[PDB]
RNA sequence: CGUACACGGUGGAUGCCCUGGCAGUCAAGGCGAUGAAGGACGUGCUAAUCUGCGAUAAGCGUCGGUAAGGUGAUAUGAACCGUUUAACCGGCGAUUUCCGAAUGGGGAACCCCGAUCAUUAUCCAAAUGAGGCGAACCGGGGGAACUGAAACAUCUAAGUAC
RNA sequence: CCGUGAGGGAAAGGCGAAAAGAACCCCGGCGAGGGGAGUGAAAAAGAACCUGAAACCGUGUACGUACAAGCAGUGGGAGGC
RNA sequence: GCGGAAGAUGUACGGGGCUAAACCAUGCACCGAAGCUGCGGCAGCGACGUUAUGCGUUGUUGGGUAGGGGAGCGUUCUGUAGCCUGCGAAGGUGUGCUGUGAGGCAUGCUGGAGGUAUCAGAAGUGCGAAUGCUGACAUAAGUAACGAUAAAGCGGGUGAAAAGCCCGCUCGCCGGAAGACCAAGGGUUCCUGUCCAACGUUAAUCGGGGCAGGGUGAGUCGACCCUAAGGCGAGGCCGAAAGGCGUAGUCGAUGGGAAACAGGUUAAUAUUCCUGUACUUGGUGUGUGGGUGAUGGAGGGACGGAGAAGGCUAUGUUAUGC
RNA sequence: CGACACAGGUGGUCAGGUAGAGAAUACCAGGCGCUUGAGAGAACUCGGGUGAAGGAACUAGGCAAAAUGGUGCCGUAACU
RNA sequence: GGCGUAAUGAUGGCCAGGCUGUCUCCACCCGAGACUCAGUGAAAUUGAACUCGCUGUGAAGAUGCAGUGUACCCGCGGCAA
RNA sequence: GCCAUUUAAAGUGGUACGCGAGCUGGGUUUAGAACGUCGUGAGACAGUUCGGUCCCUAUCUGCCGUGGGCGGAGAACUGAG
């Protein structure tokens, strides 16, 4: 009796339409959805965030690569940046001492000094 | 020309209308002569006759007339007793074709 | 050949509509051997169906109402009728072939007669009755089982179904 | 429409203001395949015609693509179109 | 540490490879968890204050199947307030924004008729997962199959097309049989003309296909009539009856059953038409003639089975006869 | 009749048409070609016809196949 | 019901003569096809992905687990793990 | 397993006691029947015996052979493994 309405036949859509990176099926069909996207929302339910503290392997494992060229490295390279000056955080840093033959030394001579 | 009657299949009555959909009418006659598909004739009688009636009537030059639009979709269906298997009875929901051809000056 | 979309098709959902159903309520309420209900088969110039009639066959007559338009649903072609006021609506009357519960007898509609039981009886069927149909309800009789008792022979369902 | 029979038992709605519901022309073996064109209102109308989606088919477009390993994402950095 | 230790299409710790880039006994610094700590955003329980499960602060802070509890939005119709719309709505497609979300909302195209918000009540209310039910559809496949009456072929005709329509010739099939005549049954399907969209497992100018006409003119053909096994109705007799056993009546097999053959004729009919001739029944009568009759019984129909003689038909044959 | 133009099923008459030991093959009469086609000398079966030598050795069993298998004369056992 | 038994019996087992492919082993050919071509044209069947190989492991013989190596596309025919 | 005639030798074990989408079916676990045993009995008895059906046009993958293309083609060769 009650005409289905904007529910069902309105559910096949509003879904399937969001997978800009769909697959063969899992987008053309619905029975392939709500099971392919069910993994979505989860699988990494609230984890992308993994990268941070994950791929961050470098930036703290390249800092020595930046150094070990104009003196010591990692060991007493970060144990000097917090000694003098305002002490700059290590984010954009330890990532710039690779894509530019400059600034990387603007931290080595900073360190090794006032040690 | 155009398209009416037949007993084609519509499905296989294309792909040939393809490759001959673009411009250049001459590029529609050189091709289609060797298709190795039943979908070569009939569809050639047209597009070749479409250029006809284009010269005389509906004035147009054969030197600049090209194929603009061509589609294949129609019927109707029809009951058809096509005895198959070792001995049975089944109706064929066979469908006819529709080979449109427009060779005007592009 | 993978996937998305565009134009066209296939298909038919959906949205809207719907001369239909479903349900409730009020009123009203039997037909027939003066042979009904039902069915069969006819009937309109053409009509294959439906409906109306039925061989005066979607028609006839009277009165009243009504009205110019009319000749059923199909708004076709042909064509007719109406002011000697039709069509249409209501009531009533006339007629109403043959077969047909018909019962004379036989019979898958066809051929010849009051058949059978019973009362009265001028015992001559002569005068009469019964013999059918109809939604449920009602009255008088006959009368289960599965089932329940998470087994079962009382009991229970039943005094119901039939 | 099915069963000897008792009996069983579907599907199919709608163009519209009117009428249109595809005239005329070309092609072709052809009243069975249509370009074109005509019909239109709100018929994104043509004889089961209002609207007309999905599965799906054709053409076409965007983009990969005959070394290529597979859930086909995510974040970071490089490539092009 | 070793002897006691032979078997399966190419053998090694994850590999490279390492005298330690092994292993053993320890130790230190890092990468490495959504771990621990820090910055911006929670839940449940308990405590404090509170009407408060509203806030503020405080202790514990946050994985989960079965299962328990709770919030939520999509939805229809009818309240009360109050709005939008052909300077165009609902719905549909694509897209932007917002919410933790369930969703709301906006734009463009289209649609083109109505459709909402607040508070309130309501509904057969919100759904991918019953060898589920019904309809539709894709891949599979343009894959599988057409076989003792195994016969067609060469020219020609007609046609817009003819390998299977028609003509001639040649080459073959069948003969108790695909020949001839019929029952049952089917049923006009027969014939002619005009066509073919539909039917003919190809095509078709062909058809037992579609449409419109025409055709089956008997006394002696069959029905009609009667009867056998047997059955039915009426009277008689049994709680009752659309229930049963003897008599009178009737019904039940195109079997039984009174009567004609021959010939001719039509595009299609016939011992039914026509020509000639023959025969039966009923009624009446001109004549002859001068008796006209259900039901059971008679011959008759029950002429039955087995063996079999002789006669014998047309035909065929001897005859190369006519 | 069997769902269909399904090699299934379905009564009677014509058993003297011609050649033989017959209502057996070939063939007048009559009827019919209405049991989808075209090209190439595979592997690959079902149907079919028998093999040099041996010969059932196969096999549950000689299943299957084959063999004797017209007519006339001679002749013919056990058993009953 | 025990014993035993002419003729007959598509009954069960066995031996001999003759014969035969039935077997030890097997060639081609004939009719109708297969392979290809015109025309006419279904129905069965699939969770997804899918070209692996060598070892090891695992309920100790999995392509899909683990470690490496490797892998060109399509198509026809077969015997079929 | 009794056994016979030969043989220089004429071992053994695994492959879901390899192998039925390859075969054969002779056996066992059907409708008949016979027999014993059990039962009064029908009937029964992993007791026996006579007669008795075992399917599919493989799509994918694997392998045995044959080709088309891709790295511009015709012809003639070489050739790791």
């Amino acid at each position: 009796r009650v005409k289905r309405g904007v529910i069902a036949r309105a559910r096949h859509k509003k879904i399937l339409k969001q997978a800009k990176g769909y697959y063969g099926a899992r987008s053309r069909v619905y029975r392939v959805a709500f099971q392919a996207v069910i993994k979505a929302g989860q699988y990494a339910y609230r984890d992308r965030r993994q990268r941070k503290r994950q791929f961050r392997q470098l930036w703290i494992a390249r800092i020595n690569a930046a150094a070990r060229q104009n003196g010591i490295s990692y060991s007493k390279f970060i144990n000097g940046l917090k000694k003098a000056s305002v002490e700059i955080d290590r984010k954009i840093l330890a990532d710039i001492a690779v894509f530019d033959k400059v600034a990387f030394t603007a931290l080595v001579e900073k360190a090794k000094a006032a040690l | 020309a155009k398209h009416r009657h037949a007993r084609s299949s519509a499905q296989k009555v294309r792909l040939v209308a393809d490759l001959i959909r673009g411009k250049k009418v001459s590029q529609a006659l050189d091709i289609l002569t060797y298709t190795n598909k039943k979908a070569a004739v009939l569809v050639k009688k047209v597009l070749e006759s479409a250029i006809a009636n284009a010269e005389h009537n509906d004035g147009a030059d054969i030197d600049d007339l090209k194929v603009t639009k061509i589609f294949v979709d129609e019927g109707p269906s029809m009951k058809r007793i096509m005895p198959r298997a070792k001995g049975r009875a089944d109706r064929i929901l066979k469908r006819t074709s529709h080979i449109t051809v427009v060779v005007s000056d592009r």
